[PDB]
């Protein structure tokens, strides 16, 4: 029953692991493939808290231009932002301005938090050094990644405490409701049965 | 920028949120990977790391498999132990295991092919022989 809404629009450039930071927020997985998003995409993120279940509406935009689609149109009344880009992509972090610059264009004084993902990979290319655009602006950054879930639930519980003025808000376990003894449907029970035999031979992705 | 200016806040009230496992025991509780079978891709995506949970309830002695994710902490597995699942090893990867339930991690009943993976053989063993345990005794 979530007591708040908050449109929250992520942008950055292509292939910095927006869509891969999305679903794994939503599913849990890793997805490897680089599906390039056309648009957007909005999808709905849930966390339970001490004030209660928030929910964050994703609008997760495409970086690639060819595919920008409305672009900024994407960013009306939208209450916060995430800008990601990629450690192991210089040109990735040289683009935040523009897109910082076009957020606040829209938006004007929305709370927005500046990602570095993929942090996972050794070979990396923006140092920790080299990363002062969130001070000359006054964002909050994180060191994440999809990969490793190294501080990805760090953006969301900053952007909640912002939104919701609460310096101590916590992020708690949601209610595991005792579920019922469900009786399965025996018509989908050949296919059950083939996707098992399926399953037991392909491996787990790592 | 600096200094003063009008920000929109809302203020919320402090809420006590139950787990839903205060009237349960707990027989297992280790780290584990949990994957889920998408058959659509023919693929096993990873469906949350954390602590899984065989849980039994005081009461009426109902056993289920829980687990949480990490860090934030919402279920990637909700689902009674009946005496039909068949807990088996996934031979093409190692300290892993198999078995098909209906799962309420998403707060709705879908039947879904579940593998976990644990750190040692030995953890995996334990899992096993605690989930033949509560299925003998039903
Ligand atoms: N090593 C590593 N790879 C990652 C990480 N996050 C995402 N990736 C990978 O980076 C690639 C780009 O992923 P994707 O999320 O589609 O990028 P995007 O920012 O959504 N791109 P677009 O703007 O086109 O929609 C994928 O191959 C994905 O697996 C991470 O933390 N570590
Ligand atoms: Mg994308």
């Amino acid at each position: 029953e979530p007591q708040v809404q908050f449109k929250l629009v992520l942008v950055g450039d292509g292939g910095t692991g927006k869509t891969t930071f999305v679903k794994r927020h939503l599913t849990g997985e890793f997805e490897k493939k680089y599906v390039a998003t056309l648009g957007v995409e909005v999808h709905p993120l849930v966390f339970h808290t001490n004030r209660g279940p928030i929910k964050f509406n994703v609008w997760d935009t495409a970086g690639q231009e060819k595919f920008g689609g409305l672009r900024d149109g994407y960013y009306i009344q939208a209450q916060c932002a995430i800008i990601m880009f990629d450690v192991t992509s210089r040109v990735t972090y040289k683009n935040v301005p523009n897109w910082h610059r076009d957020l606040v264009r829209v938006c004007e004084n929305i709370p927005i938090v500046l990602c570095g993902n993929k942090v996972d990979i050794k070979d990396r290319k923006v140092k920790a050094k080299s990363i002062v655009f969130h001070r000359k602006k006054n964002l909050q950054y994180y060191d994440i990644s999809a990969k490793s879930n190294y501080n990805f639930e760090k953006p969301f519980l900053w952007l909640a405490r912002k939104l919701i003025g609460d310096p101590n808000l916590e992020f708690v376990a949601m209610p595991a409701l005792a579920p019922p003894e469900v009786v399965m449907d025996p018509a989908l029970a050949a296919q059950y049965e083939h996707d098992l035999e399926v399953a037991q031979t392909t491996a787990l992705p790592d | 920028g600096p200094g003063s200016h009008f920000e929109p806040i809302v203020s919320l009230p402090e809420v006590e949120v139950k787990s839903g496992e205060e009237d349960e025991e707990i027989l297992f509780k280790e780290r584990a990977k949990l994957y889920r079978w998408d058959r659509d891709v023919s693929q096993w995506k990873e469906r949350g790391v954390g602590d899984i949970k065989i849980l039994q309830n005081y009461d009426n002695k109902q056993v289920r498999i829980l687990m949480r994710r990490d860090q934030v902490f919402k279920v990637c597995a909700n689902h009674v132990i009946t005496k039909t699942m068949e807990l088996k090893p996934l031979n093409v990867s190692n300290n892993a295991l198999v078995w098909t339930a209906s799962d309420y991690a998403d707060g709705e009943a879908k039947v879904e092919q579940l593998a976990v993976r644990f750190k040692t053989k030995e953890v995996a063993d334990c899992f096993k022989k605690t989930f033949e345990e509560c299925q003998q005794n039903l």
